[PDB]
RNA sequence: GCAAGGCUAAAACUCAAAGGAAUUGACGGGGGCCCGCACAAGCGGCGGAGCAUGUGGAUUAAUUCGAUGCAACGCGAAGAACCUUACCUGGGUUUGACAUGCACAGGACGCGUCUAGAGAUAGGCGUUCCCUUGUGGCCUGUGUGCAGGUGGUGCAUGGCUGUCGUCAGCUCGUGUCGUGAGAUGUUGGGUUAAGUCCCGCAACGAGCGCAACCCUUGUCUCAUGUUGCCAGCACGUAAUGGUGGGGACUCGUGAGAGACUGCCGGGGUCAACUCGGAGGAAGGUGGGGAUGACGUCAAGUCAUCAUGCCCCUUAUGUCCAGGGCUUCACACAUGCUACAAUGGCCGGUACAAAGGGCUGCGAUGCCGCGAGGUUAAGCGAAUCCUUAAAAGCCGGUCUCAGUUCGGAUCGGGGUCUGCAACUCGACCCCGUGAAGUCGGAGUCGCUAGUAAUCGCAGAUCAGCAACGCUGCGGUGAAUACGUUCC
């Protein structure tokens, strides 16, 4: 409640937009369409581990790009689940949909995936102090990771008082603009409520 | 907001002057921008996430 | 307003820029207009023909 | 402030009368950014002074200022269970500033109609040593005199 | 023992501690050093009046809910006439306004008419497509799992935010000292805006913070020339760069240069660094913005959203019409307009920036005193409209008066938006012309393009914003001795 969003801070400097198009009059309903698309692709695909969704709209033609560590699940029974999802998107928009799953190289140095895995362990009742440490070690064993910070906050294991601990390895210069800091946020749905999990991954300054 | 109110707003009301805008994402009735159709909150989170092309923090 | 409730004095500004150029006056040669219409460009840039 | 003195700003000579005294006067009369109006008021006052006395207006103004400039002020201080006035010397530029402030402030509350003639009358009375501006300097000097005991 | 009293000296009962050293913090009307519109020096206000807005209280059928020292009170609300709306009265419905599972049946749906305040209900029509041949879509009706809840708990929570405070601190690894909590590093001497840096040292290194990278403003170079510019020619309509044209100037927008104590003098352990010069558009962080460490306040939010438990299910769900959220013996808070001559009114006239516009902006013309009405060129826009900036300058008048100040209140008549202007909209015209003559104790902001003052634009938006908010430009000051006091 005091730190700025790391992505928003550098948006337009280092990080880039996840939606690309130009629309003067058709801006509001493009936004309304994209939010519905994002609800759809967030529902049911949690097992698939979605990293980030990028949306491309090119003069009445929509190109949706999804990134995950396990494209086999999103495709399904060799092109059946993918076809069903594309049919859902077609029914949603009315415009012909081009759906693409590419790959996620390293779901160990990728925030919003590290965070999702940690939240999965919390939901499965693993000790948080162990899940956080294993995630941090897995991330620091990656090619280009100059540091990582992982923060969990909530009732943290059935406690009554909610608290917040965080661990840190390497260096994570949040205030620096020339940095390349990936951000990830996910919530674990434990039996006692929700638990927020935040991950900051620093991957060196710039190209 | 309540789903009954969200459906009522989405519908076509009697006396077209009665039509009002709600947030396209959360259903907030107040502080909804016409160009996005979002409330100020949902606008802020979407802009930080980068899901709104052309929008970015402003310094001058 | 940054907060979801009651903190009016804390705010945040956002822009939205639009860049405009290339009002060029190319000749309406039928073989040139061929290339003009068969070329397709990024969607992030909007192009209009007058 | 705490980190020593601050740089003061310089002024330029007045075109019609090549002095900075009348520039300080217009800056004392100026309100709400109406510098042209303040210049008009000051110029009219100087012209009325010239047309009533014959003498050069800036010379009359310098005489009035010499009459109303103080030498000792009475800055207040608290020591024990009582607070009492302490007479201190006045530096020259502060004396000129204070004299101009006194002239304009007392002319603003004279019983006449327009500020031009109010200020002209105040300047003439000060140059003659009669006005409330001179009375103020005399009262200041008397209070600085009646407290020489506390000259620590 | 003269006395005061001294000496020897219990118990009941009662408590689960009472204590000694030392550690980390916090605090002191302890000490040293340093800083901040903190004071001082100035300028302008608020507290007094009228009105706008929010709040307490009171009232009411309801005056929905939240915020409550700084850090609640022009706050959530960037727009309460219906709608919004979550509240009241009454009229309805109750697998529901909305999604799916399980069991039947076959049109759903749309159009129009009546009754009704409306919700809804009935008169009658278009129709069962898809092969309701079977699968399909859809729907009713019956139900049944349910859906729904702005119902509770912010002291169960996520997320988001304020605040101390843009204050300069907060820590870790190894090593060393101590039985231990811990300490050291992070202390000492200088220096800085800075835990900024240098010199020493049982510490050596590191991290988040500081600074820097980002945006904007300030100078120049190169590229560029339309819808932008107009120097040199023609053209000069009409002077409206209007036209041919030009690459000169500006400007527009791209890439660069430039500021680093870089150079010089003095100081300083020759170090950090400091004082003063040169050259430069700019000189020591050039001005401004974005950026909020570890944490604190069980700070704020279950009414953005999400959510664990609890609660309602012919109602605490849902639909509708009127009403309320706009009350008013009072109190507080933030503002606007004033109390006038540095002014009011009238006439003429000059100089901006930043933005908005197809369910839109309306140039021109005609009508109207005016708000406005009508026609309609152009314009998704450096080309059209918005577009007349106002203070300013010149002239005339008023002559110190509760006024030719002030513009509340009230009477009459209108315009527009909207199904609708009573409760409860803005604006215009005629009349009306209140308090108020500078404001007690007290209290607030501001150190330069600042304060003070003058207009313009946007968001929300049918209308309500020329008193709020977020911005833009115009004019443009006075002071700072200094750290005794708060
Ligand atoms: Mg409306
Ligand atoms: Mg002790
Ligand atoms: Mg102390
Ligand atoms: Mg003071
Ligand atoms: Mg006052
Ligand atoms: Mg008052
Ligand atoms: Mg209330
Ligand atoms: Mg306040
Ligand atoms: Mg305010
Ligand atoms: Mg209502
Ligand atoms: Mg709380
Ligand atoms: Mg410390
Ligand atoms: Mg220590
Ligand atoms: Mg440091
Ligand atoms: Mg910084
Ligand atoms: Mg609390
Ligand atoms: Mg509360
Ligand atoms: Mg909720
Ligand atoms: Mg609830
Ligand atoms: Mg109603
Ligand atoms: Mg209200
Ligand atoms: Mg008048
Ligand atoms: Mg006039
Ligand atoms: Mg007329
Ligand atoms: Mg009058
Ligand atoms: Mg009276
Ligand atoms: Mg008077
Ligand atoms: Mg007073
Ligand atoms: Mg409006
Ligand atoms: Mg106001
Ligand atoms: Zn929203």
């Amino acid at each position: 409640g005091q730190k700025i969003n790391p992505h928003g801070f550098r948006l337009g400097i280092t990080t880039d937009w996840k939606s690309r198009w130009y629309a003067d009059k058709q801006y509001a309903e493009y936004v309304k369409e994209d939010v519905a698309i994002r609800r759809l692709l967030s529902s049911g695909l949690e097992r698939a581990g979605i990293a980030d969704v990028e949306i491309e709209r090119t003069r009445d033609r929509v190109r949706v790009d999804i990134h995950t560590a396990r494209p086999g699940i999103v495709i399904g029974r060799r092109g059946t689940e993918a076809d069903r999802i594309r049919a859902d998107l077609e029914k949603l928009t009315g415009k012909q949909v081009q759906l693409n799953i590419l790959e996620v190289k390293n779901p160990e140095s990728q925030a919003q995936l590290v965070a999702q895995g940690v939240a999965e362990q919390l939901s499965n009742r693993v000790a948080f102090r162990r899940a956080m440490r294993k995630a941090i070690q897995s991330a620091m064993r990656q090619p280009n990771v100059k540091g990582i910070r992982v923060q969990c906050s909530g009732r943290l294991g059935g406690a009554e008082m909610s608290r917040s601990e965080f661990y840190r390895e390497g260096r994570v210069p949040l205030h620096t603009l020339r940095a390349d800091i990936d951000y990830g946020l996910y919530e674990a749905k434990t039996t006692f409520g929700r638990i927020g999990v935040k991950v900051w991954i620093y991957k060196g300054d710039i190209v | 907001a309540k789903k009954a109110l969200v459906n009522k707003a989405a519908g076509k009301p009697r006396f077209a002057v009665r039509a009002y805008t709600r947030c396209s994402k959360c259903g907030r009735p107040r502080a909804v921008y016409r160009k996005f159709g979002l409330c100020r909150i949902c606008l802020r989170e979407m802009a930080h996430a980068g899901e709104l092309p052309g929008v970015q923090k402003s310094s001058w | 307003i940054r907060s979801p409730h009651k903190y009016k004095d804390s705010r945040e500004h956002f822009e939205m820029r639009t860049h405009k150029r290339l009002i060029d006056i190319i000749d309406p040669t039928p073989k040139t207009v061929d290339a003009l219409m068969r070329i397709d460009l990024p969607a992030s840039v909007d192009v209009n023909i007058q | 402030p705490r980190k020593g003195p601050a740089p003061k700003r310089p002024l330029v000579n007045d075109p019609v009368y090549g002095s900075q005294l009348v520039t300080q006067l217009v800056n004392k009369v100026l309100l709400k950014g109406k510098k042209s109006l303040a210049e008009r008021i000051v110029y009219g006052a100087l012209e009325q002074a010239r047309d009533k006395t014959g003498t050069d207006p800036v010379i009359t103004l310098k005489r009035a200022l010499d009459n109303v400039k103080p030498a000792l002020e009475v800055r207040s201080r608290r020591v024990g269970g009582a607070t009492y006035q302490v007479p201190v010397e006045v530096r020259p530029d502060r004396s000129t500033t204070l004299a101009l402030r006194w002239l304009v402030g007392y002319s603003r509350q004279r019983r006449e109609k327009t500020m031009i003639e109010r200020l002209a009358n105040e300047i003439l009375d000060a140059s003659n040593g009669l006005g409330a501006s001179v009375k103020r300097r005399e009262d200041t000097h008397k209070m600085a005199e009646a407290n020489r005991a506390f000259a620590h």
